[PDB]
């Protein structure tokens, strides 16, 4: 109802008229919590690492504190 | 438009010793008195969580313990540091178990590799378990609601913990431990 | 019309009755809501006010049952905004921010985004951002918040002083994206064409002292300013060293392990590793000793798991000891009574906090409230910890209310017409109710003449006369009925041991002996080694 | 430890404690079991406060809201010291029954409310305050004479004003609401099982995955046994 | 210890009253027989110490040096004077001083006293 | 047309479980279903008796 931005209230109705004339050649709002009851069953990807500047990339601590797989 | 402003950081792995192993549980307890039994040491390290015990060496005046979850291990390391047992300040840190100790001691004489092998993980999702919690004693059909503790460990059997019966059992063993402890049967 | 056509439908009756039968599911609430919205689909100002009143009361009644839902405060705000009244939108944003104690990143971001359009008077608009900053500013993902705020300065402000002012603060925060703002800072250093514009960074004195560069310098300036940009970029590289270190630690240890940042429902379960990483992340945050980021990381950790009581207890502990704030701890436990399902540990620790805070009318009131929950039978409760925690703190109160009735000045704690009838009603149920011996052991604690006579006659004697089998087969009963006579200070040794042997013991039936002997031997083995034989000859 | 000699002593050394602070509002709620006991203490208290500076709002569904506004510092020193001691006296010395005379060996504790807009040790402000638009302050255990000094030093710093007229009515609304919620929460306590949850579908959903989480545990026990030995 | 603290908590609630209770706290130190056993339960070394100077001596303590990782004491770089406490509204008064650092050389220096190897494997 | 009901206040035996005016926590239900609604909870009450 919020982040899909097509089905919202404030911006929702406008996107329809903003659709191109599409001359030639989805995430519905009705979803509930009942789908995906357990958010983790081999579904999610872990959060992407924070980025780093290309210039100063040699600044990074060389070695991690723990052993990742 | 070849190079980019930002990259994901890449970083080296720290050789995998028992100190950099994120799964390590067993805590090496050094500086004992060697007047102490193992059932007394269990009394010290019991409340920090459920224990899968390993051993206390003889004559070496240093033991070690092993918990199920690392949170209980760290709670024990921070909980007891420098805590005297039989009038000896205890110094405890991370250390491996008995078999990996054997694999190390065979290498110490032959000074070859000493390649560590990390502890096994718990294969983690688990929605029923709440780390650092004990089942104080042993038919249960529960609601499996979030607040209650669903699964647990036994001092090797996974048991479903009944929230009502667990408190009265733990208090029962608590009031027994006083009467037996005062007269010398339990120590 | 559409309203009445919606009432007479069967789906509204079924969905509704499901909601009212099962309030905390949140599955039936969301179906009831998604349906009544779709019936109204031309939701603009034309639709009749009865239907809008129903859908609105449906939102407002759902958000009360589930005080943490961010996308629903947002969604109901947007409904009120499309409907044409922004004041109701403001108010219910304030309501959502208040439900989270003013710290939630989504409600502040999605709020201020709304606030940019509907609010003139630049000063007040920025006061919204300064209020948001001191709360949610240090959140690990808050960078996009700052991206709004910086975006609002450069558009509003002609001076550019405030952009350097704020971006300089953003440099020192260990966010998830720090580098985005370091690129803006480095670029804005690169675009400085005059010495006079270096006073925007820092004042005139710190530049001449720490970095030894002069703005008033008169001569060929160009290479001097090129030296000054290098000397200014070095220290920014150092700040980048520290803040990078902090971010990479926080991600590599904790934030990478956290897969769920949101509330879900009261029926959700969270994985054990996620619990462990929230615990350790909270200990680390406590170690940083940043109070704003500490309360933030508790409230941040609180919405993913609100129903356990786990983080409620800790968040009462760090605030009761580290900060040494006892009222704040009481208030934490009170707000924890609502969300947490188990409630027993929170209400015990809460009894203690109220005791130390020295509010007795509040504690005794709350005991009245919890006994009124069960319709004035706490003694019949299935879960024993509630009856026990209730009974001992109730005891501590009626000791203070009523003066002691007994000689030696001993207060009557558990022996009173009010409480002893409660205890005896608890004991009359025998096998069906759990607590039993635990309640009985504390009836032996009196250690005097009057009270050993009282507890002797009024329970241990009557329980023999009524002759219940559960209590007679039990060894804890006979062990405690020996320890009650044996620790009396009035009796000598001779009448004590002679009383235990000549009377207490022969009242045991020989068929019960097999169960009674192990526990009753433990009393005789330690205290009476001499008479151990006449014990063995009986059984 | 008598309130009048101590109140004159704070009159002398407080550096102009006579004047009243602009837009000054103070709210202390309290609950008392005996209405007959408290009504006479408050009645004897209204004598010197002239009923405009101090007003007592009862809440009946015993809870009294004590509202003290447009007050001089020396006045709050008097009143809060009276009330906070009267609240302990019922439990401590019920035989005393002298309102202005504080019996010995009683430390003053309690909490009071001020508006969220105030511009600034025994008296401490709390983190995580419940009532949304207000801020509550704790008074740690203290002797009366110490409490006069700490409070007199506290109200010298705080400079505040510009409050809406009926704000007290907002305080009643919020404060009654917060405890209505915890009462409603304690009434949800016994009925957690099956009453409002719809447990049937919940067990049907969670049981298969909890069984698997158990299988992974009994797998982890053996997998650890092979690691240790 | 958990046993004496819990059993004494119950015993004290049952056999005592408030008049005895509130007279029993010195307040020089924070101690109450109801609440203190609940804070002291899993903590043997818990000391209810109220001091402001623990703030001054902070960040040299082993709890700071190991925070997110236990047993391993890193030296972590930090800015000596950090602005993240001051709100942006209070910054615009005066120009912000340049950051003073500390512990910035040791970013890669991470030390462990290995107590398992040298006192056991080495003997 | 519609009644506002609080199953918490109802199961807790408290008086105000229903009202005609909209209050914070109540659930709107059809008036004719109100009686029906009571039926749905009776067994819960029957378990407490």
């Amino acid at each position: 109802k919020v982040f899909v931005d097509a089905n919202r209230f404030d911006i929702g109705d406008l996107v329809k008229a903003s659709k191109l004339p599409q001359r030639a050649n989805s995430r519905s709002r009705d979803e509930t919590c009942e789908s995906n009851p357990f958010p983790r069953l081999n579904n999610p990807k872990k959060l992407e690492p924070p980025k780093i500047l290309s210039q100063w990339s040699n600044t990074i601590p060389k070695t991690s504190i723990f052993y990742s797989v | 438009n070849h190079m980019s402003q930002f990259i994901y950081p890449v970083q080296q792995q720290p050789s995998l010793n028992h100190f950099t192993d994120p799964n390590n549980t067993t805590v090496f307890i050094g500086g004992l008195s060697s007047l102490v039994t193992e059932d007394e040491l269990r009394a010290y390290f019991q409340p920090f969580g459920t224990i899968v015990y390993v051993k206390i060496p003889v004559g070496k005046c240093c033991g070690f313990v092993q918990y199920v979850d690392r949170l209980s291990a760290e709670a024990a390391i921070a909980g007891m540091q420098g805590f005297p047992i039989a009038n000896s300040r205890v110094r405890l840190s991370w250390g491996r178990s008995a078999k990996q100790t054997a694999l190390l001691q065979q290498a110490m004489l032959s000074n070859s590799l000493q390649v560590q092998q990390q502890q096994p993980g718990l294969q983690q999702p688990n929605y029923g378990y709440i780390p650092s919690s004990t089942c104080e004693a042993p038919n249960v059909s529960s609601t499996m609601l979030p607040g209650c503790q669903i699964l647990n460990y036994s001092n090797g059997q996974q048991v479903i913990m009944q929230g009502s019966e667990a408190v009265v059992n733990s208090t029962n063993a608590m009031l027994n431990r006083l009467e037996q402890g005062s007269n010398g049967f339990m120590f | 019309d559409k309203y009445t056509a919606l009432i007479h439908d069967e789906n509204f009756s079924t969905l509704t009755l499901n909601v009212s039968r099962y309030p905390k599911s949140l599955a039936y609430w969301e179906k009831l809501l998604n349906y009544i919205v779709k019936a109204s689909a031309p939701i603009c100002k034309s639709t009749e006010p009865q239907l809008l009143k129903l859908i609105r009361c449906t939102y407002s009644s759902m958000l009360n049952e589930f005080p943490y839902l961010e996308n629903y405060y947002i969604d109901f705000a947007l409904l009120e905004y499309k409907l044409g009244n922004v004041s109701m939108s403001h108010k219910i944003f304030q309501r959502g921010l208040q439900a989270f104690n003013q710290r939630s990143l989504l409600l502040w971001t999605s709020y201020l985004k709304f606030c940019n359009n509907v609010i003139s008077h630049q000063k007040q608009l920025f006061k919204k951002y300064e209020t948001a900053e001191e709360y949610v500013g240090l959140h690990f993902f808050s960078g996009e918040f700052w991206d709004l705020y910086l975006e609002q300065i450069s558009s509003r402000c002609t001076s550019s002083k405030k952009y350097w002012n704020v971006l300089r603060k953003i440099l020192e925060i260990p966010l998830h994206s720090f580098s985005k703002f370091y690129a803006l800072w480095l670029q804005r250093i690169d675009d400085i064409m005059d010495l006079k514009q270096l006073s925007q960074l820092t004042s005139k004195d710190e530049l001449l002292k720490k970095l030894k560069i002069d703005i008033n310098y008169s001569g060929r300036k160009g290479p001097y300013l090129q030296d000054a940009k290098k000397k200014l970029k070095k220290i920014t590289k150092e700040m980048y060293m520290v803040v990078q270190y902090q971010v990479l630690e926080i991600y590599s240890i904790f934030e990478s392990k956290i897969y769920i940042n949101y509330y879900t429902s009261p029926e959700t379960l969270v994985s054990s590793d996620e619990i462990e990483t929230w615990i350790k992340y909270l200990d680390y945050t406590i170690t940083l000793q940043t109070d704003s980021l500490t309360h933030l990381n508790f409230q941040r950790a609180l919405l993913p798991l609100a129903h356990y009581d786990l983080v409620w207890i800790k968040y009462s502990k760090w605030l009761i000891n580290s900060k040494n704030d006892l009222l704040g701890a009481k208030n934490v436990l009170l707000m924890g009574l609502k969300f947490s399902l188990k409630k027993t540990e929170i209400i015990k620790l809460l009894y203690s906090v109220i005791c130390k805070l020295n509010e007795y009318v509040l504690l005794r009131n709350l005991l009245e409230k919890i006994e009124s929950s069960y319709s004035d039978n706490v003694e019949n409760v299935d879960d024993f910890e509630i009856f026990w925690d209730y009974l001992q703190f109730k005891t501590f109160c009626q000791n203070s209310l009523y003066s002691s009735r007994y000689s030696d000045s001993q207060s009557n704690g558990l022996l009173n017409k009010e409480l002893f009838d409660k205890v005896w009603k608890r004991l009359s149920c025998k096998e069906k109710k759990s607590g039993q011996e635990i309640l009985l052991n504390n009836l032996v604690q009196f250690y005097s003449k009057d009270t050993v006579e009282f507890v002797e006659k009024n329970i241990f004697q009557k329980i023999i006369e009524f002759g219940w089998e559960y209590y007679l087969q039990n060894g804890m009963f006979w062990n405690c009925y020996c320890r009650l006579i044996y620790f009396d200070t009035s009796r000598s040794y001779l009448d004590k041991r002679q009383y235990i042997v000549r009377k207490i013991w022969p009242q045991i039936d020989k068929k019960f002996a097999q169960s009674v002997l192990p526990s009753l031997t433990e009393f005789c083995e330690s205290y009476f080694p001499e008479e151990m034989d006449t014990l063995e000859e009986m059984f | 430890f008598d309130i009048w000699k101590n109140l004159d002593r704070i009159r002398s050394t407080k550096k102009n404690a006579g004047q009243f602070i602009k837009g000054s509002l103070l709210i202390l709620p309290m609950r008392t079991e005996d209405k007959q006991q408290f009504d006479e203490c408050m009645d004897e208290l209204h004598k010197y406060i002239s009923k405009d500076i101090l007003r007592c709002y009862p809440q009946k569904e015993m809870l009294f809201y004590i509202v003290l506004k447009d007050f001089n510092i020396l006045d709050s020193c008097f009143v809060l010291s009276v009330l906070l001691a009267f609240q302990k006296r019922l439990w401590m010395a019920p035989s005393e029954k002298s309102y202005f005379r504080v019996p010995k060996n009683i430390n003053l504790t309690g909490s009071f409310y001020l508006p969220k807009n105030i511009e600034t040790s025994s008296i401490v402000e709390v983190g995580f305050n419940v009532v949304p638009d207000f801020q509550q302050f704790q008074v740690k255990a203290c002797h009366v004479s110490k409490f006069m000094n700490e409070l007199s030093n506290f109200f010298s710093q705080v400079e505040f004003g510009k409050c809406e007229a009926n704000v007290i009515n907002y305080f009643k609304r919020e404060y009654n609401r917060t405890y209505s919620q915890i009462s409603l929460a304690l009434y949800e306590l016994p009925l957690i099982g099956d009453g409002l949850f719809d447990i049937k579908s919940y067990i049907s959903k969670t049981r298969p995955i909890i069984e698997t989480s158990k299988a992974q545990m009994i797998k982890h026990i053996s997998e650890m046994k092979a690691y240790n030995e | 210890m958990n046993d004496i603290l819990t059993d004494y908590k119950t015993f004290y609630l049952t056999h005592s009253n408030i008049v005895t209770y509130e007279s029993s706290i010195i307040d020089s130190n924070t101690f109450d027989p109801i609440l203190y056993p609940e804070l002291k339960m899993s903590n043997p070394k818990y000391d209810p110490v109220l001091n402001t100077t623990a703030n001054v001596d902070w960040h040299k303590k082993t709890e700071w040096k190991e925070a997110g990782h236990i047993g391993i004491t890193t030296e972590r770089p930090q800015i000596s004077n950090s602005i993240i406490e001051c709100n942006s509204g209070t910054l615009i008064q005066k120009p912000i001083s340049l950051p003073n650092f500390r512990n910035l050389e040791k970013i890669n220096q991470v030390k462990i006293n290995d107590l398992y190897t040298e006192e056991f494997l080495k003997e | 047309d519609i009644v506002f009901v609080s199953p918490q206040l109802y199961l807790s035996s408290q008086e105000g479980w229903k009202s005609d005016s909209a209050k914070s926590g109540f659930i709107p239900i059809l008036k004719n279903d109100l009686q029906r609604f009571q039926d749905s909870l009776k067994h819960i009450v029957d378990a407490r008796n």
